[PDB]
């Protein structure tokens, strides 16, 4: 079998309003060979605002990370930022 | 149940060594991850015989549980020893984790290497150009300077002494080249699948006295590979340093106002404190902390916390700037800095002029390699050479560079998290650099 990572990404959105099931809709549209969207929470980081944590298992050789974070920020009417909250070797 | 102190773990390993299924049996027997679907596994293992499982059993319907997207946890895995709170990386293969390993958070206080004592599994796993040496390698770099080994597979090799020995001599060779003292890192002969010496002491092996490793107060002993996790040496935090704290986000909250976000890499966060933020130099007072649901009282190294401030739009802040005290050592934007770097191996070589991408802390800044000061030998710092006319796979450098941008970053003795940084380019880290002086 292919070598894979377990990635779990956080996803931020712009303000306390922003419509966070649109935000993780977008994301889980998202569709690349060797991407398998896992579960998510909606996870208080104080003052109300709410970020996205959504796991991800990798193919190796076939996601890079880097893109696909790119792809996510794309949704600039949600997203103001990607960043890995953590990631193993599976 | 006695309170514990935080540590960071890295295992890192080839593809054959058995890693995920050896530090998987710790997180499962020491730790509580995804231990729903290990109880369902454990309850349906009754069909292999009549009730009794195997661990290595149970991981293996976790992984596949895993890769069909439906277990519950994230992957920040935790496990316990009689001292520590650990928090652990089975490094993935990933090439993107090269560059999470370097600016990402949670930086290793040890390194674990599973070594597999196979014969033909062994030698590809020592391989100059595997992936392996390169873990270790920047584990070293980063200033990571406890190494335990575990020569896994024992059962495969019949648990033969000399096999073990020559593992040891040949792996402590190895880790030598990288940097590490062979002599300060216990070697732990153990089986993932079958638990010996991980938790609980092997039966198959009379000839085996025990791991052992010089520290600098004496000589600690043990027999397990937890007991050898639970020796490592209590790293000291950065909690009286002056404060610093990158920024991740800065977000617009009607009825309170600016809130930026980000981690505290040194020092403590407090309402009350005045706070400076760099490159722009902006000033300011912390009005209130806040981590989760929690309102703090102080923010200290590790949280990731947001704080309220006020006469700051959020346009003037942004990613990549740096909050710190206006009252002891206040943060500064640079003219330029001068860093070790290490090249790594990639596709290329490197001249003064180049100008790649480096990712330092939180900033994303393209960085150009200005001047070519010295060429040095790695492992002890000495210059080789000054002005070399480029750099080549494998060496080390001192590089002068100037950010395009404005940015703020550190050296490295001084405020770690700020002064060590990824250079990127072609679609990979091709550089790891430690800042050893900053013209502020």
């Amino acid at each position: 079998p292919a070598a894979k990572s377990i990635v779990t990404l956080d996803v931020k959105p712009w303000d306390d309003e922003t419509n966070l099931e649109e935000m993780v809709a977008n994301v889980k549209a998202i569709e690349m060979e060797g991407l398998t969207w896992g579960a998510h929470q909606f996870i208080p980081i104080g003052f109300g605002i709410k970020k996205l944590q959504i796991n991800c298992v990798v193919e190796d050789d076939k996601v890079s990370l880097d893109d696909l974070q790119q792809s996510i920020e794309e949704d600039e009417d949600h997203v103001q930022s990607t960043d890995i909250a953590a990631m193993q070797k599976l | 149940g006695k309170e514990k102190s935080h540590i960071n773990v890295v295992v890192i390993g080839h593809v054959d060594s058995g890693k995920s299924t050896t530090t998987g049996h710790l997180i499962y027997k020491c730790g509580g991850i995804d231990k729903r679907t290990i109880e369902k596994f454990e309850k349906e293992a009754a069909e292999l015989g009549k009730g009794s499982f195997k661990y290595a059993w149970v991981l293996d319907k976790l992984k596949a549980e895993r890769e069909r997207g439906i277990t519950i946890d994230i992957a920040l895995w935790k496990f316990e020893t009689p001292k520590y709170q650990v928090t652990v990386i089975d490094a993935p293969g990933h090439r993107d984790f090269i560059k999470n390993m370097i600016t990402g958070t949670s930086q290793a206080d040890c390194a674990i290497l599973i070594i597999a004592g196979g014969v033909g599994e062994f030698e590809a796993g020592i391989s100059k150009d595997g992936q392996t040496r390169e873990h270790a390698l920047l584990a070293f770099t980063l200033g990571v300077r406890q190494l335990i080994v575990a020569v896994n597979k024992m059962d495969s090799v019949k648990w033969d002494e000399s096999r073990f020995q020559e593992i040891v001599k040949e792996t402590s060779n190895f880790i030598k080249k990288v940097g590490y003292n062979p002599k300060t890192v216990p070697f732990v002969p153990i089986s993932g699948w079958n638990g010996d010496n991980m938790i609980e002491a092997t039966t198959n092996a009379p000839w085996y006295k025990g791991w052992e490793k010089e520290t600098k107060a004496g000589v600690v002993k043990g027999k397990t590979l937890l007991e050898a996790i639970d020796a490592i040496e209590q790293p000291s935090r950065p909690t009286d340093k002056p404060l610093r704290l990158p920024l991740q986000d800065v977000y617009k909250i009607g009825g309170i106002g600016t809130v930026p976000v980000g981690r505290v890499e040194t020092g403590v966060i407090k309402p009350g404190m005045v706070v400076t933020f760099a490159p722009a130099g902006v000033t300011t007072e912390v009005k209130s902390v806040e981590m989760h649901h929690e309102q703090l009282e102080q923010g200290v190294p590790g949280d990731n916390v947001g704080f309220n401030v006020k006469n700051v739009s959020v346009k003037e802040i942004r990613r990549g700037n740096v909050c710190g005290d206006a009252k002891n050592d206040p943060p500064k934007g640079c003219a330029s800095f001068n860093a070790t770097v290490i090249v790594l191996n990639h596709p290329g070589q490197i001249s003064a002029g180049y100008s790649p991408v480096l990712d330092c802390h939180t900033a994303h800044i393209a960085c150009r390699f200005d001047e070519l000061l010295e060429k040095n030998d790695r492992r002890s710092g000495k210059k080789l050479e000054d002005h070399p006319k480029f750099l080549k796979s494998g060496d080390a450098a001192l590089v002068k560079f100037v950010p395009s941008k404005p940015m703020c970053v550190e050296a490295f003795s001084e405020y770690p998290p700020l002064g060590r940084f990824a250079v990127r380019d072609m679609r990979q880290t091709v550089a790891v650099g430690v800042i050893k002086s900053v013209d502020k």
